[PDB]
Formats: structure tokens, sequence, C-alpha cells
């Protein structure tokens, strides 16, 4: 059942490369030519195709999924802090919370900012934790 | 709904209905043939009968977001753990009865998205994903260390099991399963790809 | 406390310090969750989803199911339960109407009492209703229409006969309206401006209790208090009834609230009204009215009586189809009750209805190209007491395109549509019996029609150069009626009286007439004025046709060249597709009506299928498996042939019919694994391809007539071979090894050896002497099937595309078809010898080694459950297992049929017979002729015919086409 | 009748209706013309005919519109490419009976045709002098 389906389930991809590329029906089509793939996947929030493309199409969820004191992911339909929005890091499976312009973010006297441009409370600086 | 089947494919029946929320753990009793599950909209801890003839509600009077579920049965533990991802993220251990409630970690949590138990060492691991580590303390909390911390190997896991001395975890993010050494994840494999 | 969320349905326990959330066991699941309804009586909970179904559980979780699927047309919007009674009232706005049930007992009885009737007061878009059962008083919120319909808060009484106005104006977006039976007074809320407002029962006094809100889901009153939800706030709350001015919250930061319910003992002993009072006083539904009174009333597709206790079921009466439902109407125009309990829910598109009025049973079929379970034939009572599938496996990519229904034969004719085929399936409605009459390749049937009076099938085609054919109620016969004028032909339809057939067609814009013996075409009805006629149906002196763009349903005589302005029987009806008829009259019965159709008695004995044929005194019998015998009437299996597999060592026999339990041979064992099998009729012996080791490949035959005799052995060692092949013709046996990557040829003694061809992992060979050619599969890179000669001496593959793990083929020679299996897949195709169509027969649960088509079946053993399965070859209609689970994992699957063609029948088709034109039927054997015009002559030997001058060259080389001779070592 | 008439043979094919300086557009049929192969005017009723070889028909309507009315439909006329109106009759040709045939303009009349020329090849318009 592995051998022919997009996915590369092993190191080489020895299963997939053996595959035609002329998209039969249902198999919705991407622009990397890498592999066709089911319509159902189209916007579940999996990256099923290699330019990101299969979900691209999709449209945006209900806004009344989080409250207030939240921020929403487009892909996942998953609800994170606000504080974690623009913090530096993708938290959503997507990147959907470091969106557009986020003018950046800056971290006060009571934390610490290390090599990866993040911001820790000054007691754990040193604690035995990384 | 919520299935169950034979390791080779047959015979599959439904237990119960479940919630469509995308974070929901299930455990089972292999001594009191009950199974207990996780409700992420609702809120709530249920209890069932394993073929699904009896159901309860067991806790739900703090559990704001539960995102773990992990059973210890043997006759002199009996005991039950859980972690929940409200303002306060933390991981709760109570009887598997419910009579019974403790906190045990609740000082570096801020995104948990695993929890396993480890019998023979009676030791909880749980995986945090805004941290990006993988951690174990014991049943008390008392004793802890941490497996892997890195932006590097761990990018958005959602799922622990553990195995001899090895732990093995699911990421979102790079699409994998991951097999590592779960004293010191000195030890690092993929066990499947894409 | 109980309340509701689009997902989830909870309840709270009514002191507000109590913040647990399990007064009830919950209701996981829910996708579109809306209001609810409790009974206590019987521990039940209801609930609405929308869109979605009406579904009730009980409230600790011992049963869940959904109580209105069949007759509910989208989606309810609100709920009322009556204690006293026992009645259950929801509202749908789909199709604008309030409807009643009877929870009482296992029979459901369901009728509509308010809806569209042109007046203001009538139902428009109702979204909430109320009940107070000891008053015998209904009360509504709706949205209104543009039918003037305002946007209002009205009053009723609960068996529907009153209808009254209490509250309009500064309503827009109103969700829900709640009675207080203690103070007899409605409450509602209201979006557009954020506030609740109380209102008396007599529409006497409006006034306001809540100030500010953002779109307030719910609204209950139990005691001295009134509890509301709200959305955008996400909260739960309780406020007093009589004040409005002090709050309590019960729960906050709630997401998706929707409405509210509070439950406890309410008892109808308290609350008793007049139906309660006079229990089965009522022969279907029990409705009260004001003043303690009651009044009784009949479900859908019945009627009542003046004695107004009974009802009775409606026998005369039109069906119309629509891609949403099917509905009846009375043959009375002054009759808009429901002539039958409507068909509507989840998965409906319905494309055709007909009828079998004798037995009491409508049958349709639904059609969707994404979903699956939607695709079907169903059939149910006009009463709605019983529903059935009567076909739900093997329909093609396309759909069901047609049902027609033999009321005298017992029959039921269908079309089932793939990519590049089409179907024509006749099944007996009450036995598992079901054949395929004819396959049309090229032109697509899809609308289908049957008279049993006249004894002829007719069926329209779609594609290119569409037309109209007719044919025997056994498609043994084909003729064409219409080929000009006809472009979509939407509707067919037969008059059983005159034996004339109509159609329809929205792109000619025209109703047309012809006559079953072919002819003049005749016109009805053309014009401009019936903008999209998409089904007509014929009755009495009149026809009846749907209008897809004018909404209506319409009358008129059948005779042509009629001009009267036709009549129109219902208005403003969406997607209408197809119109029927349910009376007796156009189903007749009698031996006189039916020119005495041999089938009409007992089925005329025939033991599967009986078929009148035009002009024929005895009836005709078709077998749906194996063949017909003697008798005339019964079938039988053909014992003389048999299965043959191999589990390890073990080679056993089975038999075609799966009851017949007995062995046709009693079972053999060799050494090792056998793998293949293959048979020849001329010596009753089995050649098998056996596996020593992981590394030793050997070939052995045994036989079945000699007595008892052991095995033979051909070949020792070779690599492990996987697949045998025989030619009966040329006496010579094929194999492939997976060892060493071949496809080799030997002789039945093995005394000679050759080899064929070279491709990886060889699985499978399949051989056709007579035509010259053998077909082999490759699993390796770029997997394909492959076609050469017998030699091997010209190669081109037939499949290499949509292939990834061929791993079985065989061809059948009945039909010309060849079959493989894929296990990459998981699917079993078909296709011609040339690979010009391709069909898909299983695509469930598949997992095969071996692949034998006999009769009208397939066969294919799987490893994986330890199986023997039997399939219908064309669609997979069928799926049986013909052995328990086997003890070790199945190997491949051979038949043995003693009737097989020992001789090439046809010489000639072997390239010509080796010619190169006219090769005459085999006077002396193969012989071959040229053109007669110009001085042509016979070369090679009596082969080669371009040699226009009888030029002479050397016999010691070849002579070609264009007068040439080269050395026979060119050849 | 001071009208000038036209057939549309694009998607939607319709059948419209002008004045002789074409500052007044007005339709006739719209449903019911699939493949408008020949259109003819009555000078004497002010009557249009017009025949489609789709449809396999011969209609005729009203210089005001309304009432579509049917003449010699069916399949004994697999190609009508051309019509003509002269006195109470109606002259037309067939590509594929490679014929030319006369009938009476009045609709619902069945009387079997009349035939003028056979053999004619590539038969396309009729008129008349
Ligand atoms: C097929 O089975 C149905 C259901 O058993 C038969 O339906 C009965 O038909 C008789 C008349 O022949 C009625 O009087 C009964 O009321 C029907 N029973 C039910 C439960 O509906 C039907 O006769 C059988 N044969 C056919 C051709 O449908
Ligand atoms: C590729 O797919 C198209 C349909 O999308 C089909 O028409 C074409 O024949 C296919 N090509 C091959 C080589 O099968
Ligand atoms: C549970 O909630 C109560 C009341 O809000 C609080 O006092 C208690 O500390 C909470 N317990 C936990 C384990 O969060
Ligand atoms: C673990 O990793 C070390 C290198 O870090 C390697 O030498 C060793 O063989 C590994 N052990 C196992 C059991 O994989
Ligand atoms: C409800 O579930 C029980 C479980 O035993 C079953 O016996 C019963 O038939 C179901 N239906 C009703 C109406 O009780
Ligand atoms: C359905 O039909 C069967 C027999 O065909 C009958 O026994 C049963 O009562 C029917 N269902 C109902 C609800 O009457
Ligand atoms: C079948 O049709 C042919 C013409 O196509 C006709 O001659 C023949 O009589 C028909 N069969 C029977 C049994 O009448
Ligand atoms: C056939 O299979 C069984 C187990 O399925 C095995 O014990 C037996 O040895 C096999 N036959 C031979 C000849 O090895
Ligand atoms: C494979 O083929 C070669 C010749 O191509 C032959 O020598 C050998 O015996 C065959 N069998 C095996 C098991 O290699
Ligand atoms: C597939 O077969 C066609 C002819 O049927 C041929 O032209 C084409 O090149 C083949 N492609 C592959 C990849 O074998
Ligand atoms: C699957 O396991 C069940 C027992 O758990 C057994 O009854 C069944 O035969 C097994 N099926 C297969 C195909 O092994
Ligand atoms: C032009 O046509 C319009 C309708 O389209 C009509 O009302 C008007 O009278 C016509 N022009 C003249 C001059 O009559
Ligand atoms: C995305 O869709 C939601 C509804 O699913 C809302 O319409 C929202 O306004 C949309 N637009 C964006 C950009 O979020
Ligand atoms: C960083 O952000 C903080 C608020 O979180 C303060 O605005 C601070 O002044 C900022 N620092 C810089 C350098 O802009
Ligand atoms: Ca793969
Ligand atoms: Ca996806
Ligand atoms: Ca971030
Ligand atoms: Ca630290
Ligand atoms: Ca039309
Ligand atoms: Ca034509």
């Amino acid at each position: 059942l592995y051998v022919c389906d997009g996915d590369k389930d092993c190191v080489d991809g020895s299963d997939e490369a053996g595959c035609v590329l002329n998209c039969t029906s249902s198999q919705f089509k991407c622009a990397d030519g890498s592999s066709c793939i089911n319509s159902r996947y189209r916007c579940d929030g999996v990256y099923d195709c290699k330019d990101n493309s299969d979900e691209a199409g999709c449209p945006t969820r209900p806004p009344g999924m989080c409250h207030p004191d939240e921020f929403q992911c487009q892909g996942d339909g998953t609800c994170i802090p606000n504080t974690w929005e623009c913090d530096g890091h993708p938290d959503c499976i997507q990147g959907s919370d470091e969106h557009n312009g986020c003018v950046p973010k800056t971290c006060s006297p009571s934390h610490f900012l290390c090599d990866n441009g993040n911001c820790i409370y000054n007691s754990w600086v040193c604690d035995g934790d990384n | 709904k919520t299935w169950s089947a034979f390791q080779n494919g047959t015979d599959k029946r439904v237990v119960h209905d479940s919630g469509l929320s995308l974070t929901e753990m299930i455990a089972v009793d292999w001594i009191g043939r009950n199974i207990y599950w996780t409700d992420y909209t609702l809120e709530t801890i249920e209890v069932s009968k394993i073929d699904g003839s009896h159901r309860t509600v067991l806790i739900s009077k703090n559990v704001t977001k539960p995102r773990g579920l992990a059973l210890d049965p043997r006759m002199g533990d009996n005991v039950m753990f859980w972690s929940d991802w409200g303002h306060h993220p933390r991981i709760e251990r109570a009887s598997m009865d419910g009579t019974m409630r403790t906190v045990i970690v609740q000082e570096k949590i801020y995104w948990p998205c695993g929890l396993s138990i480890d019998y023979p060492n009676r030791l909880i691991y749980f995986m945090d994903a805004y941290l990006d580590y993988i951690e174990f303390c014991d049943y008390d909390g008392q004793n802890r260390r941490q497996v892997i911390a890195s932006d590097l190997v761990l990018h958005h896991p959602h799922a622990l099991t553990l195995f001899e001395d090895s732990v093995f975890w699911t990421d979102r993010g790079t699409h994998q399963v991951m097999q590592a050494n779960k004293w010191h994840g000195r030890n690092q494999s993929v066990v499947m790809y894409s | 406390l109980i309340s509701v969320r689009e997902n989830v349905i909870f309840g709270i326990s009514l002191d507000p310090e109590v913040k647990s959330n399990d007064a009830m066991v919950p209701i996981s699941g829910i996708q579109h969750g809306y209001d609810v309804e409790f009974d206590d009586s019987e521990q039940f909970i209801y609930w609405v989803e929308n869109p979605g179904e009406i579904h009730r559980v009980k409230t600790d979780g011992s049963n869940r199911t959904a109580f209105a699927p069949l007759s509910l047309l989208g989606s309810s919007l609100g709920l009322a339960l009556d204690w006293v009674s026992r009645n259950i009232y929801y509202t749908t706005p789909a199709s604008r109407s309030i409807e009643v049930l009877t929870l009482r007992g296992d029979t459901r009885y369901g009728k509509t009492l308010i809806t569209n009737d042109g007046t203001p007061l009538g139902v428009g878009f109702p979204v909430g209703i109320a009940v107070d059962p000891a008053r015998g008083k209904l009360y509504w919120s709706d949205h209104g229409t543009d039918s003037g319909v305002p946007a209002k808060i009205a009053s009723a009484n609960m068996d529907g006969t009153s209808l009254k106005i209490l509250f309009t104006g500064n309503m827009e977006h109103l969700e829900v309206v709640t009675l207080d039976i203690q103070e007899q007074k409605l409450y509602w809320a209201v979006t557009s401006r954020g506030v609740i407002e109380r209102g008396n029962v007599d529409g006497t006094e409006r006034m306001i209790l809540v100030h500010h809100l953002a779109h307030p889901w719910g609204l209950v009153v139990h005691g001295s208090f009134l509890y509301y939800s709200d959305e955008q706030y996400e909260v739960i709350e309780r406020v007093d009834k009589s004040s409005g001015s002090n709050k309590v919250v019960f729960r906050d930061n709630i997401p998706y609230l929707r409405g509210l319910r509070v439950y406890h003992h309410r008892n109808a002993a308290d609350s008793s009204n007049g139906c309660s009072n006079n229990p089965n006083a009522c022969q279907q539904i029990c409705l009260p009215v004001p003043g303690g009174m009651f009044s009784c009333a009949c479900a859908s597709g019945f009627k009542l009586s003046p004695d107004g206790r009974s009802c009775s079921p409606y026998n005369s009466f039109i069906v119309v189809s629509m891609l949403p439902a099917v509905r009846g109407f009375s043959l009375e125009l002054s009759d808009h009750s429901e002539a039958m309990v409507p068909v509507a829910g989840q998965g409906r598109n319905v494309l055709h209805a007909d009828v079998d009025v004798a037995n009491g049973f409508i049958y349709w079929c639904d059609f969707s190209s994404s979903v699956r379970s939607s695709n079907g034939i169903r059939r149910i009572k006009p009463n709605g007491s019983n529903f059935t599938n009567i076909v739900t496996y093997g329909i093609g990519a396309n759909g069901i395109r047609g049902v027609a229904v033999d009321w005298v034969a017992g029959n039921l004719y269908f079309t089932n549509a793939f990519v590049y085929e089409t179907l024509i399936e006749v099944i007996r409605i009450n036995t598992t019996y079901r054949r395929v009459l004819l396959k049309v390749s090229v032109d697509m049937p899809r609308h289908i029609v049957v008279d049993p009076k006249h004894r002829y099938l007719f069926w329209a085609d779609y594609g290119q150069k569409p037309k109209i054919e007719r044919s025997f109620l056994d498609c043994t016969n084909r003729t064409v009626l219409v080929s000009e004028g006809i472009v979509t032909p939407r509707g067919l339809a037969v008059d059983h009286d005159t034996g004339y057939i109509y159609w329809v067609d929205d792109s000619l814009d025209i109703i047309a007439r012809i006559h079953r013996d072919g002819g003049e075409s005749q016109v009805v009805r053309y014009g401009s004025r019936y903008p999209t006629p998409y089904g007509i149906t014929v009755f009495g002196e009149s026809i009846i046709w749907v209008d897809r763009n004018l909404r209506k349903v319409f009358q008129a005589s059948k005779q042509p060249g009629n001009t009267d302005p036709p009549t129109v029987i219902r208005d403003s009806i969406n997607l209408l597709r197809d119109v029927t008829i349910f009376d007796e009259h156009v189903q007749p019965l009698s031996p006189a009506e039916l020119n005495n159709n041999p089938c009409l008695q007992s089925n005329g004995g025939c033991s599967h299928f009986c078929f009148a044929l035009p002009e024929l005194p005895t009836p005709k019998c078709g077998c749906a498996f194996g063949t017909l015998e003697d008798d005339g009437k019964n079938c039988a299996t053909s014992r003389e042939d048999f299965l043959i597999y191999s589990l390890n060592n073990s080679l056993r026999s089975l038999h075609f019919d799966p009851q017949d339990h007995n062995l046709p041979f009693q079972a053999i064992s060799v050494e090792g694994m056998a793998i293949a099998l293959d048979y020849d009729r001329r010596n009753n012996r089995i050649f098998f391809t056996q596996k020593l080791n992981p590394i030793r490949g050997q070939i052995s035959y045994v036989n079945l007539y000699s007595g008892a005799s052991s095995p033979t052995i051909l070949l020792s060692n070779i690599g492990v071979t996987d697949g045998i092949a025989f030619d009966w013709i040329n006496r010579r046996i094929y194999y492939s090894d997976f060892s060493n990557q071949t496809i080799n040829s030997m002789a039945e003694d093995g005394s000679n050896r050759a080899v064929i061809a070279r491709v990886s992992k060889p699985r499978a060979i399949v051989l056709d002497p007579c035509r010259g050619y053998m077909y082999w599969t490759d699993w390796g890179t770029n997997a394909k099937i492959e076609r050469a000669t017998l030699g091997g001496n010209f190669r081109v593959p037939i499949v290499n595309t949509s292939l990834v793990w061929p791993n079985g083929l065989t061809l059948d020679l009945e039909t010309d078809l060849l079959y493989w299996a894929d296990a990459s897949l998981q699917k079993i195709e078909r296709s011609t010898l040339t690979g010009s169509n391709r069909e898909v027969v299983i695509s469930t649960a598949f997992h095969s080694f071996g692949l034998t088509v006999y009769g009208q079946y397939i066969y294919w053993t799987d490893f994986y459950t330890k199986k023997i399965y039997r399939a219908n070859k064309y669609d997979g209609s069928d799926l049986i297992a013909m052995t328990t689970r086997l003890p070790t994992q199945p190997s491949g699957i051979s038949t043995v049929v003693k009737t097989q063609q020992q001789q090439c029948s046809n010489p000639c088709d072997q390239f010509n017979g080796g010619c190169s034109h006219i090769c005459a039927p085999g006077p002396n054997g193969a012989e071959c002729q040229c053109p007669h015009e110009g001085s042509w002559y016979l070369a090679n030997d009596n082969k080669y015919c371009v040699v226009d001058t009888g030029a002479r060259c050397n016999q010691f080389q070849f002579t070609c086409l264009n007068g040439r001779c080269i050395s026979q070592d060119w050849k």
C-alpha cells in the first residue's frame, strides 16, 4: 500500500521514486510535481504536498473559536496565548503566529535575552535546565 | 467515536461517542477492566467500563484543558496522572477513583503535549512544545531530570511512549516518529519517515 | 439545568456554587448543536442540529438514536414536547412547516400542522416553538418571508386549526421563544438590539426585561428565575423572573453557546388535557385544544373519516421526485395533504422513482458523485412502515441512472454507469438473484422503463448521437426507435394502455411520442412555454410532467396537436426531477389486461428469472448463476467443473456452489509449498509449481483420473517459480521465475526448453493459444502488464499507467476480457485485450494472490484473511467467501472446466492463420485468398499475395510483398 | 411590416426582430433553438419561419412574438438547411436527403410532403424569384 502514496516512507524514497505523475481522478495537484494527493486532505491542516499548496487555497476559520486572551492558528484550529504570537518562535504548526509585520517584541530587565532571540526569566538563567 | 478492534483489524466495535477535539488521550486498565479518557471541550476526565456498558464523569472541578493522561493500576499504587493547559498549566495526580488529588509539576510547564509512565522506576515522562523538552519526574515530582531539550530536535511534539531504556515520540512539525534513550537522549533515531 | 454548545450538551446543578458539569451523562460527538428538549417519564433527552438531524439519547447513556431521519426535510430549528399527550413538535424552515410526531410506542405517526397558506398568519421561517398541554396552545417564533409573513411571535392550537399573531415590529434576527405555564407568559430574545422581552400569551402586553446582550442564545424559566446564555460574552446566567434587576452567573468563558432547558419531574396528571383523559380515542394522532377538548389527526399518507376516530391510507396518488426528497400529491387538486410519508434526509439525491402498487412499495435511486453511501436503490412503503436497501453494492463510478419495475414478473431493471461502460441489470425484488443482461460500451443508457403488457423494455441513451432503444425483457434484442430529433432526453415514459412511448427534452424544449413499433414521431406541447421539462408520466387520457425552471407540475392531454392551456397541480416546487404515479390502473394484473403474460402466475415456474418474450406463449427462464437445465425452469452449477487451489502442500478442490460443501476430488499432498496451478482437459491432470526452500524451485504434474497416482516431476531445481500457465493447442508449459527475473517455456514432458522473456518479478502469466498471445505481470520499476506472441517475438505494454503492484492476472475467453489485481491500490481491474477500456471490479477489503474467472464470477484467494472469495466479474455486485478460515495462507487458484475448446474453432484468428489477406474458414485446415481484382498470386506458402505478374525467383529465398526476394536468414 | 429579423448562432441562440435602422432590438425566440440553419419571412401574413437540423424541426412564430408553432417535425426531416415561403406553401432543402420539398405552411398539417428535385448535392439555401 505504501509503495506509491506520495509519502517517502524511507531514507531515499525508493518507494515513491518509481511512481507515475499524471493526477488520476480525485487527486489534487501540486505545482512541484512531487505527487498527486487525495482531495479529502485539502483543508485538514497538513501540508500534504511539498510546495505548501494543498491548503493554500482553503478559506479561513470562524474567529469565535478562541477567548480574547488567545490567538488562533489557521492550519490547526488551536488557541495559543497572545504573548506567544510575535515572540520570535513559530508556535503554530504552519507558523500562523508570526504574521505580516510584528513590530518586534523586546525583553525587559526582569528577563534575559539569549543567542536565539528569546526572553527568559532571570531566575531560570542558571538553575540546571537549558 | 471511539473504536475497539483486534490487533489484526477484525471485530471492529464502538466503545462510546467521543469529543471532536484533536487533543485527546485514552487510558485502559488491564486489571480493573475500566477505560479512562479526556475531554478537551467539556473540560472533563471520564471513566467507563472497558466494554462501554457503563459511563461516569470523574474529575470536573479544575481540569481546564486536559492534554495528557496516564495510569498506574498496580495493586499497591492505584494512581492516575493528567496534564492541564489552563492559564496555570500544571500536571496533576489523583487516585484512580478521584478521591485524592495533588499537583505534581507546575513551575515550568507551558505547553504540555505528552504524558507516559515507566512502571519499573515509577516515573512520569512528559513533553512540552513551548520550551521544547522531554522531561521525567517521579510520582511526587520531587525528582526531576531532562532527557532532550532543544529547538533543533523537538519542533511540535504530540505523543510520548516508553519501552525498555528507549523513549518514542511523535513530531507534527517534521512529520516524523523518533526514538531516543530515555535517560540522556545521547542516541537518536527516526522510526518512521514522512 | 441543561445547556447546549455546538459540539456538546451538558448538565449543571441548579445551585450556582456547585460548579460540577455532570448532572447528566454528557452527550459527546454533536456536530452542529442546537436546541434541546427532555422527557422525564422515559429518561430521554432530544436535541437538534442545524445543519443536521434530530437525535434522542437517554439520561444515563444507555441508548442513542436518530428519531426522524426519513421524513425530516432539511434541518429542524426548534423542539417542543408534550408529556400529557406524548407528542413532540418540531419546526423546519426548508419546508416552511411545523410538524408533530407521536412518541407513544414503536410506531411513529407524523403530520404537518402549519405551513404556507398565502395568509400572513401562516408559517414562514419558523425558528422557535413552545407548547402548553393543559390549555392546548402552541406558540412559535418565525423570521417571516417575502410572502408578506412578518417577523413575528404567533399562537396556534396544538391541533393546528387556529392561527393568530401575538407580537410584531422591532423584530429582526429573533432566535428563541419560551413559555411560562404558571405566569402564562412568553419570553423571547432579539439579537439585532441585544434585548430580552416578555409578553402575554394573549398579546395584551409587551415589556423589556434584560438590557445589554450580544447574540443571547437560550431562555428558560423555572420557579422564580429566568436563565439566558450569551455567545459573545460566553456566559450562562440567571436573573429574577419578576425584576430583571439582579443577576447571578452559573458559568462563564464557555464558547459556542446555544439554548437551554431545565429538567424536573413534570407530571401528566396535573398538566392533564383531553388526550390524556381519553387514551386510545384516536387511531393515529391526538392533539389537545383549548377548553380541555381534543382533536384527532391522521399521519402523512392517510386521510381522516367523518367518524373522527379512524384514518384510511391513500391508494391513488401522484408521486413526485426532487433531488432533496420524494413526495406524494392527491389526485384531487383541492387536497394539499401529503399522500405518502415523504422521503427526505441526509444523502438524498433522488433521480428516479417507480412503484409496485400491488405490494405497496415505492422504489427510488440515489446518485451522488462525492459520497459512496448516497448511491444506491432503496424501497419504502407509503406509510413509512418499512425501509430497505435493494442495490448498494457493485455500483459504477457514474452511479445508477435508471430504475424500472415490473409488477408481473416481480423484477427490477436498472442501469449502472461505470467510466467507459454502462450495464443493464435485472434483480429479483425479494431474492439474492442479480444478473447483467447487457453491456453497452459507447452508448450511455440512463433512463429505463418497462412494459409487461407488450413485453418490451425501453431505454434512452445520452452519449454522442443520442437515441431511444427498444428491447425484450431479457435484452436479447436491440432496436432503435428514435435517432433524429433527440439531444437531451431527460425523461422517458411508457403508456401501458396504448403501448406508446413519450419522452421530454429540455434542450429541444419538447414532449414527443412514438409507437412501440417505431415509425412516425409525434409532438406534444412544444415551444418556449415549456422551458425545462425534466420528467413525464402517462395516466389515462393525460400526461403529467414536471418543469425545473417554472417550478411546477403540469397535466395535459396526451394526444398530439392539442393546444388547450395546460393544467397545474403544484406550484413553487424546487429541484423537480421526476414524476411517477401510484394507482392500480397504471399497473393492471388481469391476464386479459396483461395479454396472458406467462410470468403472471407462480413466476412461470422459473427458478431464478422469468422473462415474457414477445409472441412466445411459454415463459422464458434465466439463471443468475450457473446454467439452465433441460426442464426449461431450473438452474444447475456444473458439478462437472471445479476450482483447484493449494494451501502449502495440500492441493484441494472446491465447488462453485457455496452450499455444495462436497469436495470434487479428495485432497492431495505434495512436498514443500505448492504455489501455482494449471489444469488440462486432455489428461485430467494438473501441473503445479513447488517451492522446496527459500532457494529451490520445482515443477511437477499430478493426475486425477489415473487412479490415485502420486506426483511426477518435470524440473528438479530452478529459481522460486511463482506462476505457471499451460497451452493445450501447442502442448507447451510456460513458467515464471522470481529468483532469476525470467519467463521460460517448456514442453509437456520437459524434454524441450526455451526462454521467452525477461521481466523483474514476473508473478503471473496468462495465455490465449488460438490468438497466439501471452500476457505477463511485472511489478518492478515501471509496473506494467505486457503482451507478446507465444514466442516473444513482438512485445507491447497493455497497461503501464495507474498500476503499481500487479500480482495477479487472468483472462476470460467468453467475454475476451483481461483481469488483474493490484496490492498497492488494493483493487481488481478489467479491460479488453487492447486495454482500450478500463473498469474497477473490487476496491474494498482486498488482498489477493491468485485470480481466475468462471461463469459470471471472478474468484481470488486471500492470504491475510486466509480465505477464498467470489464476486461478480462485471461489477462486484456480490461478494462471498467460499471457505471457512483455512488452516494456512492460500496460494494461487485455477479452474477445471471439462467443456474447454480443445481445438481452435476459428483457425484464421492466429495472425490471419499466418496469412496477409482474406483467410478461408478451415477448408483443409487454414487456407489463404487474395483480392479477386488484379492478377495477384499466393507465395511463401499459399500465403503472401502482392505478386502482380507471377514473376519468378529462387525457392531458397523468401518472397515478400512488393515483388522482392531475400535470403531466409534475413526473414 | 417594416421589420428586420436575424438569427443568432452563439451561446444561448435566439431569433431577433429589429427596425429597418436597427435602432430597436427585441427577441422573438430564445427557448427551443439550437442550430437555426435557415430563417424566412412571409410577406403576406407577416410570419417568421426557421429550420433546425439539430432539433430537426420547422417552426413558425408571429412578428409580435408569443406562441411558437411547429411544422414537419421528426426524423422524416434529417437536415433541413434552408426554407422559403411562397403562397400557401413553404419550400425547403435537405442536406442529407439531397432533396427539395414543398409543403403547406399551416401548422399541424401532416400531408406527406411534395418533392421538386432529387439527387442535389450540398444543398444550402432556397429562394424564390
Ligand atoms: C416482497 O416482500 C414484501 C415484504 O415482505 C412483500 O410485501 C407484502 O406484499 C403483500 C402483497 O403481495 C402485502 O399484502 C403485504 O402487506 C406486504 N408485506 C409487507 C411487510 O409490506 C411482497 O409481497 C414481496 N414481493 C414483492 C414482489 O414485493
Ligand atoms: C493522464 O490522465 C489524463 C486525464 O487526466 C488522461 O486523459 C491521459 O490519458 C493520462 N495519460 C496516460 C499516459 O494514461
Ligand atoms: C481548584 O479550584 C479551587 C477554587 O477555584 C482552588 O481553590 C483550588 O486551588 C483549585 N485546585 C487546583 C488543583 O487547581
Ligand atoms: C548509541 O550511540 C553511540 C554514539 O553516540 C553509539 O556508539 C552506540 O552504538 C549507540 N547505541 C545503540 C544501542 O544504538
Ligand atoms: C436500548 O439499549 C438496551 C441495551 O440492552 C437494549 O436492550 C434496548 O433494546 C435498546 N432500546 C430500547 C428502546 O430500550
Ligand atoms: C417490515 O417488513 C417485515 C416483513 O417484510 C415486517 O415483519 C415488519 O413488521 C415491517 N416493519 C414494520 C415497522 O412494520
Ligand atoms: C429480434 O429483432 C429482429 C430484428 O432486429 C427481428 O427480426 C426478430 O424477430 C426479433 N426476435 C424475435 C424473437 O422476434
Ligand atoms: C504447512 O504449514 C504448516 C503450518 O501452517 C506447517 O506446520 C507444515 O510443515 C507445512 N507443510 C510443510 C510440507 O512444510
Ligand atoms: C538462472 O539463469 C541462469 C542463466 O541465465 C542459469 O544459469 C541458472 O541456472 C538459472 N537459475 C538460477 C537459480 O540461477
Ligand atoms: C506506455 O505505453 C504507451 C503505449 O501504450 C507508450 O507509448 C509509452 O511510452 C509507455 N510508457 C511507459 C512509461 O512505459
Ligand atoms: C484475528 O484475531 C481473532 C482473535 O483475536 C481471530 O478470531 C481471527 O481469526 C483473527 N483473524 C486473522 C485473519 O488472523
Ligand atoms: C422600440 O422597442 C420598445 C420595446 O423594446 C418599444 O416600447 C418602442 O415602442 C419601440 N420603438 C418604437 C418607435 O415603437
Ligand atoms: C476568514 O473566514 C472567517 C469565517 O470562517 C471570517 O469570514 C473571516 O472574516 C475570514 N477572513 C479572514 C481574512 O480571516
Ligand atoms: C521592548 O518591549 C517592552 C514592552 O514589552 C518595552 O516597550 C521596551 O521599551 C522595549 N524595548 C525596546 C528596545 O524597544
Ligand atoms: Ca510511501
Ligand atoms: Ca492537508
Ligand atoms: Ca511565536
Ligand atoms: Ca536554566
Ligand atoms: Ca430549455
Ligand atoms: Ca438532424
